[PDB]
């Protein structure tokens, strides 16, 4: 935000938009009744034309507490989003264990039976490990430190080809 | 001799390269030079002795100098 | 111990510069 | 969950090596 | 490795391998190295020597070996 | 043409980082891995070390081939010459020599650990690259 | 403390660490401390150096605060991810990336004067797509005259291969003639207008291209050591990580007093308050000071 | 029943939930402007956090939400910045009174969009009579801070604001985006200016109005003057130090406007030295200086400091053709002084980089005994952006703290000195240049 702002109380919103918050201002040409109500509670104050505008005085400047960094917590996130896709397909596994009974076991052929409760033992690998959610931090450090020698580079952190290229055409095609 | 620059010389770059260039001549020797031009150098010379040459070129400053930090780096 | 800052919490933790600040603060001073 | 530290530059301006598709889902499904 | 050598040149050395056919003594030491003590390597890497307590204790289990013929 | 001195004796890059790596004839490699890291230049002539720098061959350099370790034991700081006619299994005792020393590092401590040198003059560049591929495959 | 070069780089910059040895440098400036005569010295391939160091201390924890925007949908999560290491440039000391890649051409090329030498060391910037596509207007122009195509401008072997060389930028899809509008300029001021919202339209939809190439490719690695790593056993899977985890720290704690060890170990310290601080309260999360 | 600690409970319950879509994001936001919650950090980042998230967008919950934003003074770069996709997607969707507080938030947060504001600047002037006056300066204000150097839209709303005057505040937001745009057009500035002496109610529209004039360099209004001497405890200390800085350079010297500018930043400096940033303690001192007004003891002797700080970060920071010209500059400043053979030039202007009294690196500074004059060279970015172009406020801001250190300023603009042909010419407007400010030379 700059230093300056010259928003509040003009051109405000009246009133809110959903059911959850209910919000009445009442607009005078000096002040303003405004009638806040969630939930149980309420409150009705009275805001100054003057007293928005030192609310922009000093700014909150928000910023995120990361476990590591907010560069790896969104490499984390994808991760988590991607293993997310892969558990939506073993949530539509069919369910073997409807035939382990031994009206199953002695109608099947014996090999036919083996391959059976491999696949089913095989399940139990999948699912064991799409589920190790502690592994995806570390996954998510893998890929960090490749992505950020790119941005250590010579030339611009935001360098790439199509900027790259489009400035050789003013480089090449000017005089020398 | 023969003195490669990158741009011909002022008289007073004449006098100053070759108290230069007779602190390359081990002896009682006199100079006497020749002068051509080359902007694949980036200022400073090229003395060519015919049997030796000194490269006081920035040109090569910059290669010797990238070099030894393209050394250290890897050595860090 | 609980309960650090906001200003402390906000760094990012496994960056370099402090690699990127040691190979300055041996190149640096072989290089002058 | 901790990286390796580099401290090195990259000189070129290049593409940045789109993988391929693993075959994961094909082989899950299969 | 050089424990497994010395042991099947004690077999050798020490008259374990006779009453076999020299045709398969390359087999027959295959099993010797596999069918004595995985750890009695362990004790003549450790000593480096075949100790008195061991070059007895070996050769009799050198004798509870199953050999290709006999 | 113009030949122009670099002032110095030939040499090449020592060093661990040129352990795992094909180098050609001067150290520069040929495996196609990139510059040698880790690594320093040193001459190839060196004075040998004289009769005040030595001591006793006494700790054996095991084999492994067991002809050899029996009959013609080999100390630590022993040059021993491996002599036959053509295709008579001499790089044979040589690589089980180099592949012996993998299975011997593992066990033995940090010190005594053996690291092998393997060049090869004047052969195939395929002969090479086959034992490049033993040495990977079975981690030597 | 910091060397007074960097607390002149951490002013303008605004990630944590370097802001709080700003602030308590300014707090030593309030207390009477007198500031250090900056150094008028280190002739100029010196001062490149240590600009390039400097400025990568600001880009390095900068890159870690800025998320990317992986999986996202719409342009806006990649113009914002674009616009904040536009940002961290500036902010490390660098000029736009057109500013900043066009100084790095001229320098790559201020010895030559054919343009097969131009466009062979200015390999390293523009694409092998794109340095092709101008080597075989080149060599097909050095078919015609049979003489090298001069980097001079006012040749006319340069003028007809330039004509065909801006055949080729529109055959990449970049506007040659608005790019070379912007950059030379014109005289009114409305003129000038038009083809500046005409450039930064190309611009943007350049930059944007480029990071989200960028993505994509984050993206793509990302799946595919997930692929790999979910045909694993989980067995398998927790002790190559405790390989891994483990052979880290002691790179850590074998290094003798080296800052980065120090930092490495307290941000370790610094994880597990993490972890530690969530198992107290987890609907609240970590817990600040306020 | 007046319960507003007990409604912020309520409130924090409603965007901790799961699926808080866009309606009730938006009223979460704009509930904690009308209640003033600076205090509360994490109930802030509790509504930004789903603002992210909040994925369908109308257009009335989105301004209601990018006002809030902009008015309640939180930031939050990564929020505000992919906001501007519902925003271009919701663009011929929204009303004109609407498009004001979208492209004044999205720019006064410095969302680099162009084509938001590409699209919201042709939509202006596609409809230039459908916009009030109000609306045109908001958006001007936007276009401006989103680093769109549009004059496209500065001519149209310069050709509003003089058809109709318009509101103190409304004028003092088109100041501030001419400033930043680097404009200072006679025709429209004094259009502007007229709206100060109805009455103002804020004392952050005089003091934007203040650091807009300052740093066109007009002069000062004797109204927003007066306005600021009164209403000088409504400013915080980052904008009270911008109204003095501004006051500074428009050449007023009415000291009881600067005691009560500097009592508000002087305490604030006493309590928290590093609560300011070092161009604002920079900004505080060429004020400090130019008006004359004095700080206190442990303050002003700091912010002199911090003028050497903030004048070495940027030349450390410098242009690279801002390098160029100062080089250039120092080259034919030694053909001046008599040099000319190369070896000469590049030894003279190694000896013209003496160091200035508060530790900071000047780079042409001659010294003739006691007169020292000091060559400053004045590149593009620090001109004005129109056809005239004289160099901005800030180059008298940086003359005259230096002339109050011993130095004689001689401002070599590169409009002027690069359009001479070679370097005899660049050498006499370069030594007529100096005799014009020390004549001892
Ligand atoms: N101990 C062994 N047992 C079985 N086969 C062997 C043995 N040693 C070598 N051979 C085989 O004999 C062939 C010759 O071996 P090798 O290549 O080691 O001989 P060489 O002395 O290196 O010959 P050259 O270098 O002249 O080609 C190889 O193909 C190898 O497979
Ligand atoms: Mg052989």
């Amino acid at each position: 935000l700059t230093t300056f702002t010259f928003s509040g109380l003009q051109d405000a919103p009246v009133a809110a938009l959903s059911g959850s918050i209910k919000l009445n201002v009442a607009a005078k040409a000096g002040k303003a009744e405004v009638t806040v109500a969630a939930g149980a509670a309420k409150a009705a104050t009275q805001v100054s034309a003057a007293a928005l505008r030192k609310l922009s005085g000093s700014k909150i400047s928000l910023a995120e507490v990361a476990r590591i960094s907010v560069l790896h917590s969104s490499i984390q996130n994808y991760l988590l989003s991607l293993s997310n896709e892969r558990y939506q397909l073993l949530s539509q596994w069919p369910d073997f264990t409807t035939m382990y009974g031994k009206d199953f076991y002695y109608r099947a052929h014996p090999e036919d039976l083996k391959k059976f409760y491999d696949a089913a033992d095989e399940y139990y690998k999948l699912y064991e490990t799409v589920t190790e959610f502690d592994s995806l931090s570390a996954l998510a450090s893998q890929v960090v430190p490749n992505y950020a020698a790119r941005r250590r580079s010579t030339v611009h952190p935001a360098i790439g080809s199509t900027v790259a290229d489009g400035a050789f055409t003013n480089f090449l095609l000017s005089k020398q | 001799c023969t003195v490669i620059t990158a741009e011909p010389l002022d008289k007073l770059e004449r006098v100053e390269l070759t108290k230069k260039a007779e602190k390359f001549v081990d002896a009682g020797f006199k100079l006497v030079m020749q002068e051509k031009i080359d902007k694949k150098l980036l200022g400073g010379f090229v003395i060519e002795f015919s049997d030796r040459r000194v490269d006081m070129s920035t040109a090569k400053k910059v290669e010797e100098f990238n070099n030894f930090v393209n050394k250290l780096v890897l050595s860090i | 111990a609980d309960a650090k800052a906001l200003d402390e919490l906000r760094k990012p933790k496994f960056s370099s510069k402090y690699l990127i600040q040691h190979v300055s603060q041996k190149l640096i001073p072989a290089v002058k | 969950y901790l990286a390796p530290l580099r401290s090195d530059f990259t000189e070129e301006i290049t593409a940045p090596k789109v993988a391929s598709a693993s075959n994961l889902v094909n082989e899950w499904n299969n | 490795p050089i424990e497994r050598q010395t042991v099947a040149v004690y077999a050798a050395t020490k008259g374990f391998l006779d009453k076999v056919r020299v045709q398969d003594i390359v087999a027959a030491e295959e099993a010797v190295i596999s069918q004595v003590n995985p750890a009695v390597f362990k004790i003549l890497k450790a000593n480096g020597k075949i100790t008195p307590a061991l070059d007895a204790h070996l050769k009799a289990e050198l004798r509870k070996v199953k050999l290709p013929g006999a | 043409d113009l030949v122009y001195r670099t002032g110095q004796i030939v040499n090449v890059p020592i060093g661990p980082g040129t352990l795992g790596r094909v180098t050609d004839g001067l150290g520069q490699p040929i495996d196609g891995k990139g510059p040698l890291t880790n690594v320093r230049s040193s001459l190839v002539e060196v004075k040998a070390p004289g009769i005040i720098a030595r001591q006793s061959v006494r700790e054996p350099l095991f084999t492994g081939v067991k002809a050899v370790d029996a009959l013609v034991p080999i100390g630590r700081g022993q040059r021993e010459l491996i002599i036959g006619d053509r295709q008579t299994g001499k790089t044979a005792v040589a690589i089980d020599a180099i592949i012996h020393q993998k299975n011997c590092n593992e066990q033995v401590p940090k010190a005594q650990r053996v690291y092998c040198v393997y060049v090869a003059v004047g052969q195939k560049r395929s002969t090479v690259a086959q034992l490049v591929k033993l040495f990977t495959q079975t981690g030597a | 403390a910091v060397s007074k070069k960097e607390v002149l780089y951490f002013l303008s910059s605004k990630d944590a660490e370097s802001s709080t040895a700003v602030k308590s440098y300014l707090k030593s400036l309030y207390a009477g401390a007198q500031v250090e005569a900056t150094e008028t010295d280190a002739s100029e391939l010196i001062a490149q150096l240590e600009k390039k160091y400097l400025s990568a201390q600001v880009v390095e924890p900068g890159v870690h605060n800025i998320a990317l925007p992986l999986g996202e949908s719409g342009s806006a999560p990649v113009k914002r991810y674009a616009a904040e290491l536009f940002n961290l440039g500036a902010q490390a000391g660098f000029e736009c990336p057109f500013i900043e890649v066009s100084k790095k051409f001229g320098q790559e090329t201020a010895t030559s004067e054919t343009v097969k030498d131009v466009l062979n060391k200015t390999k390293s910037y523009v694409s092998a797509d794109y340095n092709a596509a101008l080597n075989e207007v080149l060599s097909s122009v050095e078919a015609e005259i049979n003489g090298p195509v001069l980097f001079d401008g006012k040749t006319e072997g340069f003028k007809k291969f330039a004509a065909k060389a801006k055949a080729v930028a529109v055959s990449r899809g970049l506007p040659a003639d608005t790019i070379l509008a912007y950059c030379a300029g014109s005289a009114n001021e409305d003129a000038a207008d038009k083809v500046s919202k005409e450039f930064f339209t190309w611009f943007e939809s350049a930059y944007t291209a480029d990071a989200a190439a960028e993505v994509k490719a984050i993206e793509a690695e990302a799946a595919s050591i997930l692929d790999r790593h979910l045909a694993k056993p989980v067995a398998q899977i927790r002790k190559e990580q405790a390989s891994a985890y483990a052979s880290l720290l002691k790179r850590a704690e074998t290094a003798k007093g080296a800052k980065w060890a120090e930092k490495y170990l307290e941000d370790v310290k610094a994880v597990q308050w993490f972890d530690a601080s969530v198992a107290e309260a987890p609907a609240s999360g970590p817990k600040v000071a306020a | 029943e007046n319960d507003v600690p007990a409604i912020l409970k309520e409130i924090d319950s409603l965007v901790s939930r799961e699926a808080v879509s866009a309606k009730e994001v938006s009223d979460a936001a704009v509930a904690l402007t009308y209640l003033q919650v600076k205090a509360n950090r994490r109930l802030w980042g509790k509504v930004l956090e789903k603002a992210g998230a909040a994925q369908d967008y109308d257009a009335a919950s989105l301004t209601n939400l990018l006002w809030a934003i902009n008015t309640g003074g939180v930031e939050h770069f990564k929020t505000v910045a992919e906001l501007a996709g519902p925003a271009v997607s919701l663009l011929p969707s929204l009303s004109p009174v609407q498009l004001s507080i979208v492209v004044e938030a999205l720019g006064g947060a410095g969302v680099k969009n162009y084509e938001l504001y590409n699209k919201a600047s042709a939509v202006v002037v596609s409809k230039i009579g459908e916009f009030k006056p109000a609306e045109i300066a908001r958006v001007l204000y936007g276009v401006a801070f989103g680093g769109v150097n549009d004059v496209a839209l500065a001519k149209a709303a310069g050709k509003v604001f003089a058809s109709t005057e318009v509101d103190s505040r409304t004028a003092a937001q088109a100041l501030y985006a001419l400033a930043k745009l680097g404009r200072a057009d006679k025709a429209t500035v004094d259009a502007l200016l007229k709206s100060f002496k109805k009455g103002t109610e804020s004392a952050s529209d005089a003091a934007a109005a203040s650091f807009a004039l300052g740093s066109l360099s007009f002069k000062a209004e004797k109204a927003i003057v007066d306005a600021l001497k009164a209403s000088a405890g409504d400013l915080a200390p980052a904008q009270a130090v911008e109204a003095a800085y501004g006051l500074a350079l428009s050449g007023a010297t009415d000291a009881e406007a600067f005691k009560a500018l500097f009592g508000v930043v002087a305490p604030a400096i006493e309590k928290a030295p590093d609560a300011l940033e070092v161009s604002s303690l920079a900004q505080l001192h060429v004020a400090s200086t130019i008006s004359g007004a004095k700080l206190p003891a442990a303050v002003g002797s700091f912010v002199a400091k911090a003028f050497g700080l903030a004048a070495d970060a940027a030349r450390l920071k410098r242009s690279s053709a801002e390098s160029a010209l100062v080089a250039d500059v120092a080259a034919a400043t030694a053909v001046a002084f008599g040099a000319q053979y190369r070896p000469e030039v590049a030894s003279a202007v190694a000896s013209y980089v003496k160091t200035a009294p508060d530790g900071s690196v000047l780079d042409i500074a001659i010294t003739k005994g006691d007169a020292k004059v000091l060559v400053q060279a004045v590149p593009s970015s620090l001109l004005t952006s129109t056809t005239p172009a004289k160099p901005l406020g800030h180059v008298a801001a940086y003359s005259k703290v230096r002339e109050a250190q011993g130095y004689a300023v001689a401002v070599v603009p590169a409009n002027e000195f690069e359009a001479l042909p070679d370097q005899k010419a660049k050498a006499q407007y370069v030594l007529a240049a100096i005799k014009k400010v020390a004549p001892s030379f």
